[PDB]
């Protein structure tokens, strides 16, 4: 496998080679990119192929101030563009988003949300929106879960992680805090349940998003502004 | 008639929602302890199952605070009902894959 196709094929920002290219001489990841180009294919594949790794041009590894893990990516046309959470701009937030925002405006009662669900604001801020399934099947969940995005994006996870210590992780519900279990004692990890309306606790009582900030500040790291709106 | 349109009726008739609004359908994965009461959870049953999630959502479910859902396992029918602004879930139907616990879906009609 070669960077500069690779880097093509997926409009990948170069910033990131340090981190992702030592995976191409993984035999699993040129199997992950041939199972997922075959995919591509035989199925309508979700997000759109320039957007799976939209996370990498919104920031750069030294950008990313907290990394915040999501399972797999919407799979409804129109909703997911390559991150967490994060839907298109013109998207009512589901569920699940609109819950998080909901504790976003809980944790701070001044931030500027639009009701709006899109997310790059954040992530041009270094809030590393990360899901560890990277594709979809159009219609079906988590119908790619297992063709092995997980090991690569865990690579990569983890090689950002040990660059510098001092990250912030917000792990959402049981995939995320097992998927995920970075050195308690070199980042700050921060545990919630997901936040699906499902969840036994609210998720609009978190408060990762100033405990991260007060952390982040500890640090000499200037804390996230989590407003929605610009 | 549909599961999910079955769940609809029954939904915008118990609090007199509009019949026509569309709703939409949050799917994701989760495990069963972190979200059936405890009672309904237990190893060799429940526990530690991964159920595939529907959660439904409109304008005027917003409002009210109300989430029905259906809940799956590997294409088992685990769960219908919904849960309420205070996480008090209702349940329609509660089977643990071992038997059904619970089939109220007469109330559907």
């Amino acid at each position: 496998l070669d960077w500069t196709t690779f880097r093509r094929v997926f409009l990948i920002d170069d910033a990131w080679r340090p981190l992702m290219e030592p995976e191409l001489a993984n035999p699993l990841t040129a199997h992950l990119l041939a199972e997922y180009n075959r995919r591509c294919q035989t199925e309508e594949v979700l997000p759109p192929r320039e957007d799976v790794f939209s996370w990498t041009r919104y920031c750069t590894p030294d950008e990313v101030r907290v990394v915040i893990i999501g399972q797999d990516p919407y799979h409804h046309p129109g909703q997911a563009h390559g991150l967490a959470f994060s839907v298109r701009a013109n998207v009512p937030p589901p569920p699940s988003l609109r819950n998080v925002l909901a504790a976003v405006k809980n944790c701070y009662p001044e931030a500027r949300m639009s009701g709006h669900g899109c997310l790059e604001k954040w992530a041009r801020d270094g809030v590393l929106l990360l899901n560890t399934t990277l594709t979809v099947k159009r219609g079906a969940a988590a119908s790619h879960s297992r063709i092995g995005w997980d090991r690569f994006v865990g690579g990569v996870i983890r090689r950002l992680a040990a660059r510098r210590p001092g990250l912030v992780f917000m792990l959402w519900g049981t995939h995320a805090q097992n998927a995920i279990r970075p050195d308690p004692r070199v980042h700050c990890v921060l545990k919630f349940s997901h936040p699906s309306p499902l969840s036994k606790v609210p998720f609009g009582t978190c408060q990762h998003f100033l405990v991260a900030n007060r952390y982040l500040e500890t640090r000499s790291i200037s804390p996230i502004d989590w407003s929605v709106l610009e | 008639m549909t599961l999910e349109l079955q769940l609809k009726h029954y939904i915008t008739n118990l609090f007199n929602l509009p019949k026509d609004e569309k709703w939409e359908c949050e799917s994701i994965e989760e495990i069963a302890d972190d979200i059936l009461p405890d009672q309904y959870v237990r190893l060799g049953a429940l526990s530690n199952k991964i159920l595939q999630t529907y959660t439904y959502y409109s304008d005027t479910l917003h409002e009210s605070n109300i989430y029905p859902f259906i809940l799956y396992y590997q294409k088992q029918l685990i769960a219908i009902g919904y849960i309420d602004e205070n996480h008090d879930m209702d349940f329609l139907y509660l089977h643990n894959t071992i038997m059904p616990l619970l089939d109220q879906r007469y109330l559907l009609t």
